[PDB]
């Protein structure tokens, strides 16, 4: 009857409880919409490759600045987000093309399949059918809580690469940069 | 009240005359909260204590007062505390070392009051009277002999217990002379002139009557 | 019961003074193993503490004569360093391979105990240390075994036994003193005003062993 | 109640011409009770407190670090007030401070019937004391109360208006 | 029933006169409950670790690379804090924050009637003892720290304010 997060207001009704971090939050009603082509199948999965793509950002920030370039790249710099970004780009940008390419391909391949999920109720959200190591022929306890743990880092993956990004344009330092000036200036 | 009954019937027998001295009245109730039991036989026990004490320190005083041992006390050089002098500061000449040794003997020696002898006689508020002593019969029979405490060879063996009641009471009132039989004494050998008859004095004072150590081992 | 045993057994290494806990430690469970495990871990521990301090006592007194063994232990040819003549600095002056294999020489004999037979913590009874060649996780056969090499011990009754472990664990009790006493005169001058000068100073923190 | 009162002795009985002890209720009364109680004990230490310090009694030693007990030899018992230090002053009220405290903080406070107020160092166990020679102790210590609020009055009269005390105005003071 | 628990003891028993205890709901009264008792384990680590080391107690070595136990020669407990580096004052604080939380996951809470924070890196099993001897434990746990909550404002008002204090301002800090 009530949100689990918002406890003060009644819980949404298509918030069903069987997604995986399903608390019931969406105080704004943006589970209801089924108009101009989008509904919860659309933005769960809009939500889950938000997940995906910020969980390898942050590790792809974190590798560059820690450990530096993969051999074969040279001229490291500053932050690693932007700055080696434009600086790669003008050095080759054979690699970054192709890579522009080969997602494109995967994009509309993946487009297709979210129309054709929903039409046919038979494609979960999320779900490309890539578990080639088997988590998932094991527990379905124990397959339930990887699905909540993809969504609780994802979700904090967002914020941090969202955060790494703008505060990398803002201070033009790196992510560990900015987190040991930040323990200097408010040293306590 | 067993208890207070007890103290009334031994102090009758100690003056019929005064009776029942008691002009604080605190022989009746709880200091610790532990019992009217606990807190008579702890003040029994006390009175006790404190007289026996002092009877072995009046006895100990006209000795260091009057001749005392020569031939040597420690290993290296042995100067003897004086003959005349105070003995109340012959105390303060005993080297530092003899001194922590008498300390750790009476610690440990008192100390078998207390567990009433590896138990088989309790606590002094029930079974044993006040001032009893657990005769040494758990040490003595696992390691060496050491005889027994105040019944060195024990001729002490047949009383009736009418005859112990005239022996219980000289405990008391020699005790209660030896008590202030000892102010007597240490009062006059530290202030000029407060004793009717006793102007053998040694001639300074003692020097803090309370002190195990006035020499080199010094509170801050 | 376990609880029983070390009343008893307490009991009879003292009559007065029964069993004493003041910290109340014996009432323990550890990581979170069953009380009666527990105990075993708290008796084992008192036991292997008293063993090396035993030990360390008569180890302590010939470290200070003179009773080296007599040539020169490495290959190269430096002697035993009886030079430093005092038993904390002759702990200190070794080599950068004695000290170490003194340490996983015991390591290994530390470790065997868990294995190779009945551990503590699953009965047994403590300090019972197990034979190597009752054993199969050893590759060779040693000649002899660690404890009583030479068979004295079995032709005595089990009156002599548990009466033989209560005066391991006193001996044990008083020789812990013993080595932390020696401890402290090094390290505080006067510490104990019994032995005036037999120690020479030496500020040098003997609970490392690798300065 | 007004009646079988401590307090209450032989030559003048219940002594209250004013009609003071009806003027409230009965927790007014058991104010003014624990207050004689405490007048007088403030008056007793003060009485007697003024009879030595003024025929020199004279602790040995020092009182502070440079302000020993000079204080007896010369100054009037009514001064050596300000001779003590701030902090020798200072701890004296503050032991008075705690020791208001545990009077107001038992179970039942005693103008709801509770207990008069009882020694806060060393308590020991108390008027379990015979309760008839119970009742006769309080008649002694609030008449030697009594006696002691009109001598401390005296003495600080004697202190102020010379002549204003006819057989102790002869008195060095 | 705020008398019978640890921390109601003789000389004063339940000690609330502004009654707020009954202020909130048997979970309010639980929450004051380990403030108390967190409140007391923080001020008596604070005032001992204030006496220590303003009589010269000094760690043998460096405390960091170049900003070694110089700390304690010279400025006063109060001080000392800015002279330990940002990564040392870090390290601290983020045992305690991860010291919280054991502290608040437990299986149940401790205003929901669970137990009271336990020692979160070395967890000796505490459960066996006593429970007669365990009420006298907690009444000495809290009085030493209601004792400490005190002594640790008297040294920051001692360091503050000259006199503030009067038998503790002829100490040197
Ligand atoms: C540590 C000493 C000490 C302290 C701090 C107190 C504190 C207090 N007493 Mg007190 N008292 C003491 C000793 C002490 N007493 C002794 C030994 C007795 C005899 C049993 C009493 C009998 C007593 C009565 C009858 C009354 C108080 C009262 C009070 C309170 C207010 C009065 C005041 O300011 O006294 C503070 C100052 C005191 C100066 C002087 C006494 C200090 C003595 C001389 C210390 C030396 C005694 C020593 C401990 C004994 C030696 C043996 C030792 C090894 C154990 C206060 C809380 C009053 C009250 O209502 O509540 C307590 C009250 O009416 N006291
Ligand atoms: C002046 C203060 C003072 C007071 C009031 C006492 C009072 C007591 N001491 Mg004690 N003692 C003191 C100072 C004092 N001591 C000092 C300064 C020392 C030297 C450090 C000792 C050393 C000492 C020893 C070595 C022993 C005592 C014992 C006793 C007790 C005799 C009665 C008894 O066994 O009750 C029973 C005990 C108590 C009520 C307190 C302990 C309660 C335990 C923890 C649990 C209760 C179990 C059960 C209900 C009662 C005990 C049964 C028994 C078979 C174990 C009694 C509580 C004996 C004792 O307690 O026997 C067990 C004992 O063996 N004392
Ligand atoms: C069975 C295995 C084994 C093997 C191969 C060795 C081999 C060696 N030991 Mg040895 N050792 C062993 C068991 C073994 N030990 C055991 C069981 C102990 C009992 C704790 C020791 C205790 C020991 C000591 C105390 C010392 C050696 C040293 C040495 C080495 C001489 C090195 C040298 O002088 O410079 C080439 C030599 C390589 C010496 C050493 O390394 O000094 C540099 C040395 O001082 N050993
Ligand atoms: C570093 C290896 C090592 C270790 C850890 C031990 C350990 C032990 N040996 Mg052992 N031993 C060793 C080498 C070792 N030995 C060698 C090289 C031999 C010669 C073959 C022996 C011959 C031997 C015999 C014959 C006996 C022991 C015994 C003992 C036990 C008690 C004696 C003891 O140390 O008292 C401390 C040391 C002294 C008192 C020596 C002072 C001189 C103890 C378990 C005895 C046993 O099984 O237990 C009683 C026993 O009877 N040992
Ligand atoms: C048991 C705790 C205790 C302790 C450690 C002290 C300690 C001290 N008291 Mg004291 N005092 C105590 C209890 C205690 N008092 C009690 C219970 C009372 C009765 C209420 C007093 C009443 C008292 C007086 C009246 C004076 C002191 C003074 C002093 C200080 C002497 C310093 C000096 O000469 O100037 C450096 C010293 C720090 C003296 C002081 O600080 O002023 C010089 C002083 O005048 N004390
Ligand atoms: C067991 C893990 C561990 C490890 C490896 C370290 C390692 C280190 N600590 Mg340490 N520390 C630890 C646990 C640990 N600590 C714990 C549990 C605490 C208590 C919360 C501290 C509290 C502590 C302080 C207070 C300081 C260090 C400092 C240091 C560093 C010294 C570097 C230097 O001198 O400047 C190059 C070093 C890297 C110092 C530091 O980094 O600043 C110089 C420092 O000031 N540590
Ligand atoms: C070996 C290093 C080590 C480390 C990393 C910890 C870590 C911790 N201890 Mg701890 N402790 C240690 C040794 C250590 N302890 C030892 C040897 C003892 C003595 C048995 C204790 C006794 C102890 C108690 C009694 C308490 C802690 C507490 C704590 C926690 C927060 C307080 C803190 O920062 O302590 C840092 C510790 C050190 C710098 C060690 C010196 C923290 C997780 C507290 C806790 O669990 O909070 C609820 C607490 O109350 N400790
Ligand atoms: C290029 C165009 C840019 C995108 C503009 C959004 C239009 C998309 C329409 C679908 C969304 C919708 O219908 O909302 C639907 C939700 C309502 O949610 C549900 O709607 C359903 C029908 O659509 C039902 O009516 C449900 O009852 C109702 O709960 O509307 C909102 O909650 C919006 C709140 C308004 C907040 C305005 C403040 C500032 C917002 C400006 C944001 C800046 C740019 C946006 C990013
Ligand atoms: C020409 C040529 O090459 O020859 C040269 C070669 C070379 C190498 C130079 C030589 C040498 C020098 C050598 C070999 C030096 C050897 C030194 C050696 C062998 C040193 C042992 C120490 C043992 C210790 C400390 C044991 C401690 C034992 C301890 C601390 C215990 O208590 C064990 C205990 O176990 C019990 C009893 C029961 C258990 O419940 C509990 C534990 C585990 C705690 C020679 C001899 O010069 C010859
Ligand atoms: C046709 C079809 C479909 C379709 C479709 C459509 C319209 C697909 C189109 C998809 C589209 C248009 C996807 C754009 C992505 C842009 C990205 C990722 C930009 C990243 C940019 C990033 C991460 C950062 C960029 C920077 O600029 C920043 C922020 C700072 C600058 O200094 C420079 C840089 C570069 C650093 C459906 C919908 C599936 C239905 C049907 O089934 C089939
Ligand atoms: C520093 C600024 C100076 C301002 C100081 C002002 C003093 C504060 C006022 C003290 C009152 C607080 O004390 C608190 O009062 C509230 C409401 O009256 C009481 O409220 C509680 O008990 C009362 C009974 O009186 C119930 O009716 C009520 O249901 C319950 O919540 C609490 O039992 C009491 O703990």
């Amino acid at each position: 009857e009530k949100s689990q997060s918002l406890p003060f207001m009644n819980r949404p009704a298509l918030l069903d409880g069987s997604m995986a971090g399903d608390v019931g939050f969406d105080p704004l009603g943006l589970s209801n919409i089924d108009d101009v082509g989008i509904d919860l199948y659309w933005l769960r999965e809009a939500e889950v490759k938000h997940c995906r793509v910020a969980m390898l950002a942050v590790v792809g920030i974190l590798q560059v600045e820690i450990f530096g370039p993969a051999p074969g790249c040279e001229m490291a710099t500053d932050k690693c987000q932007m700055d080696a970004f434009w600086q790669l780009w003008g050095a080759h940008p054979q690699y970054i093309a192709f890579g522009l390419i080969m997602i494109m391909m995967i994009e509309m391949i993946s487009g297709i399949a979210t129309t054709q999920g929903r039409e046919s109720g038979e494609r979960a959200p999320g779900d490309f059918g890539l578990d080639p190591l088997g988590y998932g022929k094991g527990d379905a306890a124990g397959f339930a809580r990887l699905q909540a743990q993809e969504i609780a880092n994802g979700r904090l993956a967002m914020f941090a690469a969202a955060g790494e990004i703008v505060q990398g344009c803002t201070t033009h330092q790196g992510a560990l940069e900015n987190l040991m000036t930040a323990l200097r200036d408010n040293s306590f | 009240s067993s208890a207070k009954a007890e103290l009334e019937a031994i102090a009758k027998k100690a003056n019929p005359t005064l009776g029942y001295y008691d002009p604080l009245s605190l022989a009746d109730k709880d200091f610790w909260g532990k019992g009217n039991d606990a807190t008579i036989a702890f003040l029994r026990q006390s009175e006790i204590k404190h007289g026996r004490i002092a009877m072995f320190a009046f006895v100990g005083y006209i000795v260091q007062s009057n001749f005392v041992f020569p031939w040597a006390q420690t290993l290296a050089g042995a100067p003897h505390p004086s003959a005349d002098l105070s003995p109340e500061a012959q105390w303060d000449a005993v080297p530092l070392g003899a001194k922590w040794q008498i300390f750790a003997v009476i610690s440990a020696l008192e100390l078998w009051d207390e567990c009433g002898g590896g138990g088989a006689l309790p606590h002094y508020t029930k079974g044993r009277k006040p001032g009893q002593y657990p005769p040494f019969t758990l040490f003595r029979d696992n390691v060496h002999f050491v005889l027994d405490l105040y019944d060195p060879f024990g001729f002490n063996k047949n009383m009736s217990e009418e005859t112990k009641e005239r022996r219980l009471v000289s405990e008391l009132n020699n005790g209660r002379l030896a008590m202030l039989g000892i102010f007597g004494f240490l009062c006059a050998d530290t202030i000029p002139g407060s004793v009717p008859l006793l102007k053998d004095i040694a001639i300074p004072y003692s020097g803090q009557v309370m002190q195990p150590f006035e020499g080199q081992f010094s509170y801050f | 019961a376990a609880k029983d045993d070390l009343i008893a057994i307490a009991e009879k290494s003292n009559p007065v003074l029964k069993y004493y806990d003041p910290l109340q430690l014996g009432s323990t469970t550890i990581w979170g193993e069953t009380n009666s495990a527990t105990i075993g871990f708290l008796r084992h521990s008192e036991i292997k503490h008293g063993r090396i301090a035993m030990a360390a006592f008569v180890g302590y007194i010939v470290q200070a004569n003179g009773i080296h063994f007599p040539w020169p232990m490495s290959f190269d040819g430096s002697p035993f360093p009886a030079d430093a003549g005092s038993p904390p600095e002759q702990w200190d002056a070794l080599s950068d391979a004695a000290k170490w294999q003194i340490i996983l020489f015991i390591g290994f004999l530390e470790w065997f105990s868990e294995a190779a037979g009945k551990h503590y913590m699953r009965g047994g009874k403590p300090g019972a240390f197990p034979n190597f060649s009752d054993s199969d996780l050893i590759p060779h056969p040693v000649p002899l075994n660690l404890y009583d090499p030479f068979g004295f011990s079995k032709g005595k009754t089990e009156a002599q036994k548990a009466d033989g472990l209560i005066k391991e664990l006193n001996n044990g009790r008083l020789a812990m003193i013993g080595i932390m006493g020696f401890l402290a005169e090094q390290k505080v001058e006067g510490s104990v005003p019994l032995l005036k000068a037999v120690v020479p100073h030496y500020d040098g923190e003997v609970m490392a062993p690798f300065m | 109640k007004v009646d079988e009162m401590p307090g209450a002795t032989a030559p003048l009985g219940k002594f209250d011409p004013l009609n003071l002890a009806t003027l409230g209720s009965e927790s007014t009364l058991a104010w003014f009770r624990a207050a004689e109680l405490k007048h007088s004990r403030v008056a007793m230490l003060a009485t007697t407190g003024y009879l030595v310090q003024a025929a020199g009694i004279h602790f040995p030693g020092m009182l502070s670090s440079d302000v020993s007990f000079e204080s007896l030899s010369a100054m009037k018992p009514l001064d050596a007030w300000d001779a003590v230090p701030e902090g020798g002053k200072n701890q004296i009220y503050f032991t008075i401070f705690l020791a208001e405290f545990i009077t107001e903080c038992k179970g039942t406070h005693y103008t709801k019937g509770g207990p008069l107020p009882t020694i806060v160092f060393p308590p020991i166990d108390f008027s379990t004391v015979n309760p008839e020679q119970l009742k006769t102790r309080q008649n002694r210590e609030l008449n030697n109360g009594r006696l002691a609020m009109i001598a401390i009055m005296s003495f600080v009269a004697a202190a102020n208006i010379p002549g204003s005390v006819p057989a102790l105005a002869g008195n060095p003071m």
